[PDB]
């Protein structure tokens, strides 16, 4: 091995660890947004029904 | 109105476990780079009701009239919980029309 | 072989990063709109009473 | 009021990385499940975040400390240029806000 | 895309252009060195022949 | 999407060629140096067996 | 010979990428500092290589097995159109030539 | 000497990249096949180089101008720590040495 090679190893390993760290953050965000968005979807549909069911009133 | 056919759709998938979605573009659909595959809770009304989604990659070197087999990998963290609800894969075109709806499954 | 493995994991990591970015962007904006639609629908149900 | 956000601009470029600087005053002990969220001004509960990052637990924390922190929000965490006002908010694992920044627009 | 992705793309693209530029220097050096070593090797053999042909002449 | 893959692929290939080139250059340049010394050492033994 | 060079031509285009096919018989165990050199026919010692590549250690090698290998010599590794004859030679890390191909010219 | 080497140290670390600084005086017109070599002190001809790099043509060269240049030698172009002394030399495309630095060791 040489110094030319190690500087790119180090460069590649730095960016890999930096992107992987971002992936953890993204995974946690995605887990929260997707579940809460699901519930906002259902809550909305339940609200639309009470609208239609109260002009039905 | 299945111009896209999902294949090998299990009746259940393990929660938070990497998954593969297999589907087939029939000659009747011209794929588009803004087509996508979503996981939808059963009973969806519109394309906004997706849970998560992934763009459907354009088949390489596409040929009009061809039947093209595809795979999308869904990471575990894209997937619904073990919640007792049923889900399906859906193929949504760039115009927003659903052109493929798989058999339902549960995450469990 | 160290460079091969690094360059492959970097490859797959950022192919996933792009899909995650597109998802986060769609989920973020749509959730924002849902919160407002929900806020305005409760507005209609309590004003219908 | 136990977490102080610092150097908060009145605007931030959309779709560009961003650094959120804050200080943990002695009045708070940080928790790994504390987080910092971006909220539309006028929010009601913690459920109204736009996006969020967990707050990294300060290394070698001493109680009574005053510790400076920074989280980096990627561009794709940020609201669009929608004409609305937002702020940073520090949420504890117990679910209470403890810090709210001055507002800013994404433009 | 993203600015996060565009900045790693730009970095890796610059890493690629530098190494390719190094590789063109390497090719030129290998061409000269390999040709010259060959000529040196034949010159050494042609010289060692003239020492045993001078020590019996 | 190709651009992430294409520059990773081109990076891999051009740096595996670079490792082989570095080992060749190191080998070739060390031995060529020794050869240079041996050849000049020989020319001295040749001229000093004639020029006497 | 314990290494066999396969499908070697009587000649190769100068400065054109080239592929060297050989075979490890049971008789040799490959070593990472084994190598394949191009030699001018008439060489004496392993010092007379023209250029060389390390023979890549075959992955999950089994002793006694028969292993086929391919090495890619770039155009700039090859002799010119000098009218001379060359061959491939397999040199062990112990310095022994244990395979030697039929000869070829670069033209 | 129509080419002046600049900031030449008395020694350079083996196997570490290196910056060779030099100046084109008005007296030399740069040719695309000029080059800078590392030479062991005692050299007789341009053939005696250790390794070399083509000298790049200064962009927008102007007759009469003085041009400061830098070449980066990678560590694997360099002599080992062998107790010998070396210099940079500037070789014209005719093969004349027109600049030779103070000597240095690799160590």
């Amino acid at each position: 091995g040489s110094e030319f090679k190690e500087n790119i190893i180090n460069d590649l390993s730095d960016k890999l660890k930096s992107t992987m760290q971002q992936q953890e953050r993204d995974k946690d965000l995605i887990e929260s947004l997707s579940e809460d968005r699901a519930r906002l979807l259902e809550e909305k549909k339940k609200l639309e029904e009470e609208v239609s069911k109260l002009r039905s009133s | 109105f299945a111009h896209v056919i999902f294949q090998n759709v299990a009746k259940s998938y393990l929660p938070n476990a990497h998954l593969e979605c297999h589907y087939t573009l029939t000659p009747y659909i011209h794929p588009h780079p803004k087509d996508w595959v979503g996981i939808f809770k059963v009973g969806w009304s519109t394309a906004r009701d997706y849970y998560t989604f992934l763009w459907s990659p354009m088949p390489e070197h596409y040929v009009e009239g061809s039947t093209v087999n595809c795979v999308l990998a869904f990471q575990g963290y894209y997937l619904p919980n073990d919640d007792g609800e049923f889900y399906q894969f859906c193929y949504v075109t760039h115009k927003g029309e659903i052109r493929g709806a798989s058999t339902p499954f549960q995450f469990r």
